[PDB]
DNA sequence: TTAAGCAATTCGTAATCATGGTCATAG
DNA sequence: CTATGACCATGATTACGAATTGC
């Protein structure tokens, strides 16, 4: 271990008070911060671990600390007999241990770390708080600083060369201890952990270890203090499941004429709120008999139970949820009243954390491998969900007709178990916000209370593909005229496909619902696959990535990114995916056709080795079907043949051990025959020599001008002018993108030399 | 303007079927001396060479040097709606992209296709004539059924020519087996040799490469120090057929 | 050799002479000595007692796709 | 030192053509009486006893009783490499525990040396009973190969009916009823229902068209059967020795 | 000792089933 | 030297698991 890096504040302060480097060559004087050096790495771990005593921190933060850089300089402590160094606690006379732990869900899937202790102080790897909250693409640190903010073997030789070296080292490594406080602070991480830990009542400790069951455990047992009830032990394995929720049939296509959603907010806590259901009120099938009083003190629900009325008892769980409910409510009273967009969606974060919380005290019902299960209400609670949703549809399809003085009978297009998107026939977006409102507080005058429906959108035009796909655009006021599109479930929002894709898809939705020009559209989507079938496209976009889950179901069946991350390298048995994390990779060509599993390859490796490129596999089997699903509905089968057919005019263009012994036969540029000698025009085709080299030195120009662009952006983003770019960032598509221009410009720049000079040189 | 006539269309009927499973796109290089073509693999392992000359031709005639494009398997389509006794005529313009193809019944029946070809931008290689040390001719049914038996067993082949005669082994789960061949018109083994050889070869090529096995009756094997093996067959007065795959190290 | 793979080494990090990862060793000591900054005369006596090996006449991140 | 020869040798591929899609492994019992093999299916339905003289082949070394185990279907593989013409040579070390085969050409041109890897055995091992076989019938092989895949094509299962005049094979299926009648022709199509006391049993077609994969194997198929007891099937091995295939009956 | 639920759509691989090109031998 | 179906080889259909997103 040759560098630790430190920075630590005072919380509330906007700038940090102590920046501290320990080095273990002699190194060069930085300003702003302290730099001491040590000739042994004994001295480094005592200076290190006699400074964590002394300024006592009250919490430790970085990225990926747990997992490398904590049990490294345990063990290194270790090798080297230093017998003062793992004693980091706060009791005097206990030292620190490294120990496994597992934790898996189905929501967070599975994850699997090491742990060290530390008694008095607290630990918070941001790594572990962004697996956990957030779904991204890549969870590097690289990624998710340009996400949010915006951004070994040569150090090795930066270290044992002189101290102007090591002092670049000491400021690299600085920037990279900064950064997990920048991210902490900016996205109120710590705020609503405090927040969490009051309102749920456990300690801060388990946010980051556990899941969401010791938080429902103590909300009852919190209010069940209160009646003086004790709770019981059921445990059964196992159950059986029963019937979720509804979907409507839709009528598929592309509507041009407005349609207004009316949906239901909070609707399970609300049906568990207002029909007083919970388990302390539960009524056995017996235990009514032999009473006969049916009228205001039980109901009874379609899955079968009876229920007691709130004249007898008040259940437990409605508190619990009346209290969630009222925090959600004034965290989004406190979010009306932003202006900046990253502030504005990281309050849209604390309440999505607060709505989830509410949801999950539900849930913790029904999971029959858990602590308290009672399956009955759960039931219950789906079947007045599908009860009240077709009473919607029935209501708003029966009252607006054409025999009711209305203009035009509505007819219900879709519903998705809290949401109903009516089409109601009029163009004119003020009409049908309008008649929307009418129809939202209308329908809710049929429910208890909470329960009331809402209008939250018209969408104009719209387009529906098939169940939980869908897309349209999105009107919150009328003279605020348009928000944005929404891409309900398409190819643009999942993570299992190309960048490409979804490019293409996002940008054939904007020329095709923004401009409504059919004819840019797929000359847009010719263009794309004329570039592509040219060999002029990035391999940025062209990477896969894939979620590497426990390792018996990928046993049960052979996949590609399996086979890529067991498959080791030659260079490092030491790095290599693990369980949970995300692998990348790109398919080649080769002529193994039973297997798209034989193909993968990693995106460094193809970069060094220069492989080839399936485009036929990423034509076909990647491209075409989402294409065919978007362009059908507006026109019929001919447009099938319309893509196909564009394709067709364009596919006829593609361009190009054994391979060390070549010919290299020269050709003619104009009618391509291959010919002895060295000139580049054929005898046929001399005459047309001057429009022959006028074309093709405006390719030269264009190719000198993207080369001077991407060269001089590197010196930017690494700050300095003076001194050499390293910087071989595989998130950044600033990286090999400016490695083939050089082999563009090295092969343009010699077909030009096929020409003579236009002059002398030695005069 | 192009436009050749040949007689015998089963000879372009088996020279289009030995390409269509390991080439997807070639360039034609139609000239004045023949009918000449260069291409490597889809895999980028392999290499073809076809010779057609100009003479064999029973009517030719080529205006000025062309370039085709052609997809192989729309190609490989058209030439199995021809029987095996028409007579052939290739006519193609110096203007165009399209090739028109005219097969002649040898009694009523006439038919005619027209068919687009693409423009490519590949680049065209070639081999450096050099003295092979090892020299065998040999009956190609008896190489088709070597490399075909082998190939169940493993996946490498190592060649072995020695002085009377050549030998083949090779190994697997299964178990390993050789087959020797000696020195003794076209069923014998002819063997020159001047230093001997032993080589590894991948069997999935010499499988590929044993496609064409109705183009002649004996095939011509050539060895050297660290070269590619070099596969030939001669067609009778039209040209030749090679294939060039490179050891393993 | 092992300590003539050293003195390159250490040629080739002083920031005195130039930001050197494009070019060759030999045209970056002759580039200091027109300007004539202080190019020692060690540093050309064992670039002349060998041939064109890869390991002499190269800088040391001529690997490295940067 | 195990080393023989066999000139005629195509009736090894035919037998092992008909051994290996009934079962995986084989017991292979060299003795100084020549090349033996008994052994069970793997369904405990059926058996094949295999015997091969000495006296059917051509040259003989025999130092040794013995008792290895074939693998047979990696084997039938590497006997698809050698043509029907060619001479099949085996040769066996008693502590080498491998087969090497050296499969002779016709014209001696090509030359052929395979080698396969041994595996252990500790198979498990029957007596037949000896007994009076009611209905004895010789039969062409082609024509009760042609016979039984005519019935597969109706159902799964046969009854049989053995009596004095004509032999009476019956199925029923899904698609209904059916019977052929057979009777005795007044030396290799010739056919015969020897029989004292007609009988009426219950076997599987589908173990028919399993013993069947020996049709090429003979001059004439035997067809021994009595009360309640295993069907022998005879495919008599010319100037070799005999293959007997053993059902044991249903119920 | 430890873990909130269900509905639905998409894609890849192996296995099941249809169909033609050679071929091998009886007429 | 020539019909016939048995044999090998290649392509179309179905089934099921894995991954990921919408409520
Ligand atoms: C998202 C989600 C919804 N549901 C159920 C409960 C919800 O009552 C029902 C509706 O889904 P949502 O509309 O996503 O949530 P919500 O209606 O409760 O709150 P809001 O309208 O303010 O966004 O779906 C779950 O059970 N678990 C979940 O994670
Ligand atoms: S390649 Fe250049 S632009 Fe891209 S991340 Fe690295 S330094 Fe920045
Ligand atoms: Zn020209």
């Amino acid at each position: 271990v040759i560098q630790i890096c430190s920075l630590g504040l005072r919380w509330g302060e906007p700038e940090p008070f102590l920046r501290l480097a320990l080095t273990l060559r002699p190194c060069a004087p930085i300003l702003g911060a302290k730099v001491q050096s040590y000739e042994k790495e004994e001295d480094l771990l005592q200076a290190w671990s006699t400074f964590i005593r002394i300024m006592d921190p009250d919490v430790i933060t970085g990225y990926n600390i747990q997992n490398f850089d904590l049990p490294y300089l345990i063990s290194r402590a270790q090798t080297l007999k230093v017998q003062t160094f793992p004693f980091l606690g706060r009791v005097a006379g206990l030292c620190s241990n490294i120990r496994d732990s597992s934790f898996q869900s189905k929501q967070t899937g599975r994850r699997d770390t090491k742990v060290v202790s530390m008694v008095g102080r607290v630990q918070m790897d941001m790594l572990q708080v962004l697996l956990r909250e957030y779904k991204l693409r890549s969870y590097t640190l690289n990624a998710v600083s340009f996400h949010f903010l915006g951004e070994h073997s040569i150090i090795t030789d930066l270290q044992n060369g002189n101290d102007q070296t090591r002092r670049r080292l000491a400021v690299y490594c600085l920037k990279d201890a900064y950064l997990p406080l920048r991210l902490l602070e900016r996205l109120m991480v710590l705020v609503n952990a405090v927040e969490m830990a009051r309102v749920t009542g456990v300690p801060l400790s388990y946010l980051l270890s556990r899941g969401q069951q010791v938080k429902v455990v103590s909300q009852l047992l919190r209010q069940a203090m209160h009646e003086g009830l004790l709770m019981p032990v059921v445990k059964s394995e196992g159950g059986e499941d029963y019937t979720g929720a509804t979907v409507i049939e839709p009528l598929k296509g592309y509507y041009d004429v407005p349609i207004a959603t009316l949906d239901f907010s909070s609707l399970y806590p609300s049906i568990m709120m207002a029909h007083n259901l919970c388990y302390t009120t539960l009524l056995r099938p017996g235990t009514a008999q032999k009473l006969g009083l049916t009228e205001d003190q039980f109901i009874r629900t379609p899955t079968g139970d009876e229920f007691v009325k709130t004249s007898v008892r008040k259940g437990l769980l409605p508190q619990i949820l009346e209290n969630l409910l009222s925090a959600r409510k004034r965290a989004k009273a406190e979010l009306a009243k932003e202006t900046d967009p990253l502030r504005r969606q990281v309050l849209d974060g604390r309440q999505l954390a607060l709505k989830v919380s509410a949801n999950s005290v539900y849930g913790f019902t029904g999971a029959q491998v858990g602590k308290l299960p009672c399956l009955e209400i759960s039931q219950s609670v789906t079947g007045f969900g599908r009860q009240m949703i077709e009473k919607t549809k029935q209501l708003v399809e029966s009252k607006y007709t054409v025999e009711n003085g209305y203009s035009t009978s509505a007819k219900v297009v879709y519903g998705d178990t809290d949401s109903v998107m009516c089409r109601f026939g009029v163009s004119s977006v003020a009409e049908a916000m309008a008649l929307g409102r009418e129809a939202a507080d209308w329908v809710s005058g049929h429910f208890p209370s909470p329960i009331r429906l809402e209008f939250e959108k018209v969408y104009f035009p719209y387009l529906l593909i098939s169940k939980k796909r869908y897309a349209g655009l999105l009107f919150s006021s009328r003279p605020d005229a348009h928000d944005r599109m929404d891409c309900k479930g398409l190819e643009a929002v999942r993570r299992d496909n190309c960048p490409l894709v979804a490019n293409l898809v996002t940008a054939s939705l904007r020329r095709l619902l923004i401009d409504r020009d059919p004819e840019g559209a797929v000359a847009h989507a010719q263009d794309v696959i004329s570039d592509l079938l040219c060999n002029r496209i990035d391999i940025s976009q062209l990477v896969i990535t894939k979620e590497l889950t426990r390792a018996a179901s990928d046993y049960a069946g052979k996949q590609a990114h399996v086979e890529l991350a067991e498959r080791m390298r030659k260079r490092d048995p030491g790095s290599a995916p693990s369980l949970g994390d995300r692998v990348p990779y790109v398919i080649i060509s080769a002529a193994k056709g039973v297997a798209a599993y034989m193909k993968s390859e990693d995106p460094l490796f193809v970069l060094e080795h220069s492989l080839p490129i399936d485009t036929q596999y990423y034509l076909e089997q990647q491209l075409a079907k989402p294409l065919l699903r978007i362009f059908e509905p507006i026109l019929g089968e001919g447009r099938a043949e319309a893509v196909l057919l564009r394709g067709d005019h364009t596919r006829c263009k593609t361009v190009l051990g054994l391979l060390a012994f070549a010919k290299r036969r020269n050709c003619c540029i104009g009618c391509r025959t291959v010919l002895s000698h060295q000139g580049a025009v054929c005898e046929f085709c001399q005459p047309r020599e001057s429009e022959l080299y006028q074309k093709e030195v405006s390719h030269l120009n264009a190719l000198e001008e993207r080369f001077s662009r991407l060269w001089t952006q590197c010196q930017r983003c690494q700050g300095s002018l003076h001194e050499d770019v390293i910087c071989t960032s595989r998130d950044c598509p600033i990286f090999y993108m400016r490695k083939k221009v050089r082999k563009d410009l090295e092969d343009q720049e010699q077909l030009l030399r096929r020409f003579g000079p236009p002059g002398p040189e030695a005069w | 303007m192009f436009e050749a006539r040949l007689v015998q269309g089963s000879i372009l009927k088996k020279v289009l079927e030995a390409l269509k499973d390991l080439i997807n796109e070639a360039c034609w290089d139609i000239s004045s001396s023949g009918v000449n073509l260069q291409s490597m693999d889809s895999s980028h392992v392999s290499l073809v060479q076809l010779t057609l000359r100009s003479e064999g031709f029973d009517t030719y005639r080529c205006d000025r040097n062309l370039a085709m494009g052609v997809n192989l398997t729309s190609m490989s389509k058209i030439l199995k709606c021809a029987g095996n006794e028409d007579i052939i005529t290739l006519r193609a313009e110096d203007n165009a992209d399209t090739l028109a193809l005219v097969f002649e019944a040898p009694n009523e029946k006439v038919s005619d296709y027209e068919m687009k070809l693409m423009d490519l931008d590949v680049e065209q290689l070639g081999i450096p004539e050099q003295e092979y040390s090892c020299v065998v001719k040999m009956p190609s049914g008896e190489f088709a059924r070597i490399c075909r038996d082998l190939s169940h067993i493993g996946d490498a082949v190592v060649i072995s020519c020695a002085k009377d005669g050549v030998k083949f082994s090779a190994s697997g789960e299964l178990g390993n087996g050789n087959i020797k061949l000696s020195q003794t018109e076209e069923e014998a083994v002819t063997i020159e040799m001047n230093e001997p050889v032993q080589l590894t070869f991948a069997l999935r090529y010499l499988n590929f490469f044993t496609k064409a096995t109705p183009l002649s009756s004996t095939v011509t094997l050539s060895m050297s120090a660290d070269v590619p093996l070099v596969v030939e067959y001669k067609i009778a007065d039209m040209g030749h057929l090679k294939y060039y795959l490179a050891p393993k190290i | 050799e092992e300590a003539e793979l050293e003195l390159l080494r250490q040629f080739d990090l002083a920031w005195q002479y130039g930001p050197c990862t494009g070019i060759t060793r030999l045209q970056r000591w002759c580039r200091a000595k027109q300007m004539g900054l202080e190019p020692p005369p060690e540093v050309w006596q064992v670039l002349k007692t060998h041939p064109g090996d890869p390991r002499f006449q190269c800088s040391l991140w001529h690997l490295y796709p940067l």
